[PDB]
This record gives structure tokens, C-alpha cells and sequence, in this order.
């Protein structure tokens, strides 16, 4: 408990609301929140000043394709579930936002969130559902420079600068359009990166975040719970498949927070921070990935999917030797045994 | 190297 430890004690989902003048610079408001221990949690909700619009309507958006939507079949029981993601031949957002919002897949009535979220965990296995995911492109104006999820610069760029490589999705921006009970399994972002999601508008997009200094007790609880998975490959979780409820995370002791993120709002994932939810009904959210200098040891460290030979792979070399010069060469010679304190900020 | 999706 060194000040790192005294903040965010609880490690909680914080909420920020900047003025236009730290909006400004992304870099330096991720810092800020750190700063108050909005890392601690693995999520973190972002209010933009009430001005700020990245565009200025979506009524031309209805033409857009979809190049790869998905039909989400879920099999489970007893709060355990495994995802499996059909493909769809394209589509428009039309055609999406007409099976979204038609009374088979429309979004069902209720009261207050807890019901809203009893019905999703009773439902997911039934009625697959269609999520327009993963589709690359923008929704930004080209004049943004707030907080534009397609220029962020953070030191993530070193990956391109360096080496020209595009990793679609991580260093690039993707939209999603989610209908009810769309849903996004237990993660962490690919070399355990923090993530960005805007929701540009639509129904709202519940969250569920163990925080980092916990991360690794929901991997045990999950390779209990599949074996099989865990044994062909020990990062099956970066599969995307696998969902377990918040009654089954309560049951087995391991701390969690739930958040629901509105419209015209920030969510950010911290690195290693494991998370998962649910869209509410027909929606749209950008997101993409991002790092900072804290990041590096997480991405030095980060425990990879062997078993598919597609996977996000980032040669961490032109990090270390830039920002960690003095241990580049012990590094390379894999004797780098830096523990990682999740609470720590980059002081 | 790699995608999402
Ligand atoms: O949109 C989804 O289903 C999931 N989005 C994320 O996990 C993210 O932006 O970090
Ligand atoms: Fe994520
Ligand atoms: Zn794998």
C-alpha cells in the first residue's frame, strides 16, 4: 500500500467527466484517470463534454455493408456457456436494423436493468441472434481530432511506423452493430492492449470487468470449467468463445463490477483487464486498440493462442529497445524477470 | 501480424 494501492481501493468501475480542455489530449487524460485508479477496476467509463460530436448524423449510415455478420449460436447450462459464430452473407445496415428491431429479435420489455439482465442469461441460448461485427471503416468526420478512434496516437503507432504492418481491428478502427442479446465473451485485448469503445448510438451496451489484479484467478475458474479447451490451447479465452455469468463468477469468489454503457459514451479497457457483455437492441459502437508506456511489460509478458495461426502477434523488440533500453539485451536473452504491479500508474 | 475478428 504504497499511494498505488490507497487508490480505487475497492478497484471499481470509475466513471470521468472531462471538460473540453482535458478531452483534448487522449494520452494525457488515460494518464489522469490512472492517476485515480481507474486501472485498478480493468474498465473505465468516459462522459465527453456534452458539445462534442464525432459526426453530425447517421441517416446516411442505413446503406453501409456488412461484409461478415455473424449468427451467434450459444451452448450452455448452469451459467456456462461456449459461443460459436456462424457467418452470414453481407448485408446493409437496413437489413440489420430490420431483423434488429422486427418483434423476433426485438428487444424484449422490462423494468429495471436487473431484469433486463436476468432475461439475457435465461435467453442467450435461444433465438441466434445477429451481430453485424468486426467491420472495418469509421463513423468519425474526417475534422475530429478529439479522441478520434482513428488517430489516437499513442505508442501503438510504433507497431505501423516500424513496420508498416496493419492489424485490422487493433491498430485500424471497427464498427459493430449489435441487436438484443448480441454478446461479447470473457477477454482480454489482444497482447493484453487497452481498448476504446465509443457507442455512436442506439440501444445501450452492458459491461462485465474483473480487474487486472485479478485476472488470473478467472483464467483458473475458467480452465476448471473447460478442460478440454484449456489443454489444446492455454489462451482459449483470446478464442472469444466462452461466457460465464455473474452469478458463476459470485459463486467462485472472483471480484467483478458492472457497468452500462448509454449512447455518446467512452468505454476503455485497461491491459489484462478481463471483460464481457450484452448489447440491449439495435446499436452501433466503434472500437479499437491502443497502448501507452505501462502497457510494455504487459505486452512483454502477455500469454498467447498457439493453436490458430491467424492470431494478433506483436513483436514487442522495437518497445523495449526504445523504451527500455537497459534491458533490451537482458531481455533478448530472456532473463527479463519483471513482476508486474497492476496498481502501479507510470510515474 | 494477425486480424481481428
Ligand atoms: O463490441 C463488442 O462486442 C466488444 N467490444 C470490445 O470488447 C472492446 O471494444 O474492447
Ligand atoms: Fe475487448
Ligand atoms: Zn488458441
Amino acid at each position: 500500500a504504497s499511494e498505488s494501492e490507497t487508490l480505487n481501493p475497492s478497484a471499481r468501475i470509475m466513471t470521468f467527466y472531462p471538460t473540453m480542455e482535458e478531452f483534448r489530449n487522449f494520452s494525457r487524460y488515460i494518464a489522469y484517470i490512472e492517476s485515480q485508479g481507474a486501472h485498478r477496476a480493468g474498465l473505465a467509463k468516459v462522459v465527453p463534454p456534452k458539445e462534442w460530436k464525432p459526426r453530425a448524423s447517421y441517416d446516411d449510415i442505413d446503406d453501409l455493408v456488412i461484409p461478415a455478420p455473424i449468427q451467434q449460436l450459444v451452448t450452455g447450462q448452469s451459467g456456462l456457456f461456449t459461443q460459436y459464430n456462424i457467418q452470414k452473407k453481407a448485408m446493409t445496415v437496413r437489413e440489420f436494423r430490420k431483423i434488429a428491431n422486427s418483434d423476433k429479435y426485438c428487444t424484449p420489455r422490462y423494468s429495471e436493468f436487473e431484469e433486463l439482465e436476468r432475461k439475457y442469461w435465461k435467453n442467450l441460448t435461444f433465438n441466434p441472434p445477429i451481430y453485424g461485427a468486426d467491420v472495418n471503416g469509421t463513423l468519425y468526420e474526417k475534422h475530429v481530432d478529439e479522441w478520434n478512434i482513428g488517430r489516437l496516437r499513442t505508442i501503438l503507432d510504433l507497431v505501423e511506423k516500424e513496420s508498416g504492418i496493419t492489424i485490422e481491428g487493433v491498430n485500424t478502427p471497427y464498427l459493430y452493430f449489435g441487436m438484443w442479446k448480441t454478446s461479447f465473451a470473457w477477454h482480454t485485448e489482444d497482447m493484453d492492449l487497452y481498448s476504446i469503445n465509443y457507442l455512436h448510438f442506439g440501444e445501450p451496451k452492458s459491461w462485465y470487468s474483473v480487474p487486472p489484479e485479478h485476472g488470473k484467478r478467472l483464467e483458473r475458474l475458467a480452465k476448471g470449467f473447460f478442460p478440454g479447451s484449456a489443454q489444446s490451447c492455454e489462451a482459449f479465452l483470446r478464442h472469444k468463445m466462452t461466457l460465464i455469468s455473474p452469478l458463476m463468477l459470485k459463486k467462485y469468489g472472483i471480484p467483478f463490477d458492472k457497468v452500462t454503457q448509454e449512447a455518446g459514451e467512452f468505454m476503455i479497457t485497461f491491459p489484462y483487464g478481463y471483460h464481457a457483455g450484452f448489447n440491449h437492441g439495435f446499436n452501433c459502437a466503434e472500437s479499437t486498440n491502443f497502448a501507452t508506456r505501462r502497457w510494455i511489460e504487459y505486452g512483454k509478458q502477455a500469454v498467447l493462442c498457439s493453436c490458430r495461426k491467424d492470431m494478433v502477434k506483436i513483436s514487442m523488440d522495437v518497445f523495449v529497445r526504445k523504451f527500455q533500453p537497459e534491458r533490451y539485451k537482458l531481455w533478448k536473452a530472456g532473463k527479463d524477470n519483471t513482476v508486474i504491479d497492476h496498481t502501479l500508474p507510470t510515474p | 501480424g494477425g486480424v481481428k475478428k
